[PDB]
């Protein structure tokens, strides 16, 4: 069906009425989302059918119809924009500077904004507009708040 | 069984909401892609 570049929400009925699971980005014709969001599953877009074709529950990350196409990356500097697409409620940009997650194997940039869980998969930007990150995976700290990490694939 | 509806465009927003902190955590990565607060 619809295939038009741009930020999605992703629905289920299987509950109580319509709940929002998740969000997702539509680039070149592939539908980026975290894995946690649809657990591998096939997606609908009215009539027509979306398959998995890459995952990876480590890097929570998960491609549709074609190979991951995220590339950019926070230059560890400037300030990024959430556009946080929450249930029920219209997109909108969130101006942020991320910390740092630091791992045994290297730092990542990480977004402090508390958002519901159907909120994951909301792009994070770059000034250019580009896709640098996925939100929605990451802990929980001693505030109760939630600290996400800007999650990237990488782009074959 | 999962659908997608369309939410906007992917575009910087000029005059925005500026809020967050830029904290430094230390963190570990599990096998089943869950981080944990390490101390
Ligand atoms: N939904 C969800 C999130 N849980 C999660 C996050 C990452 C993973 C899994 C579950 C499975 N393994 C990877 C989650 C939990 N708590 C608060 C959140 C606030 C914003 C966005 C996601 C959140």
């Amino acid at each position: 069906g619809e295939t038009t570049d741009g930020v999605y929400r992703v629905m289920t009925r299987r509950l109580l009425g319509s709940t929002q699971v998740g969000v997702g980005v539509m680039q070149e014709g592939v539908f980026h989302t975290m894995w946690h969001v649809t657990k591998g599953a096939a997606l609908r877009s009215g009539e027509g059918r979306l398959d998995p074709y890459w995952g990876d529950v480590k890097q929570d990350l998960v491609s549709y119809c074609g190979p991951w196409k995220l590339d950019a990356a926070w230059d560890g500097l400037s300030e990024v924009q959430l556009l946080a697409v929450p249930p029920g409620e219209r997109a909108k940009n969130i101006q942020t500077l991320p910390g740092i997650f630091k791992t045994k194997d290297g730092d990542i940039g990480a977004v402090a904004l508390d958002y519901p869980a159907g909120t994951s998969g909301s792009p994070i930007l770059d000034k250019c507009g580009r896709v640098i990150g996925l939100y929605g995976n990451g802990v929980v700290i001693k505030n109760g708040s939630y600290v996400s990490a800007i999650t990237q694939g990488k782009r074959e | 069984d999962m659908y997608i509806e369309r939410a906007g465009d992917i575009t910087w927003e000029k005059d925005a909401e500026v809020t967050g902190n830029s904290p430094r955590l230390d963190v570990a990565l599990d096998e089943s892609g869950d981080f944990s607060l390490v101390e």
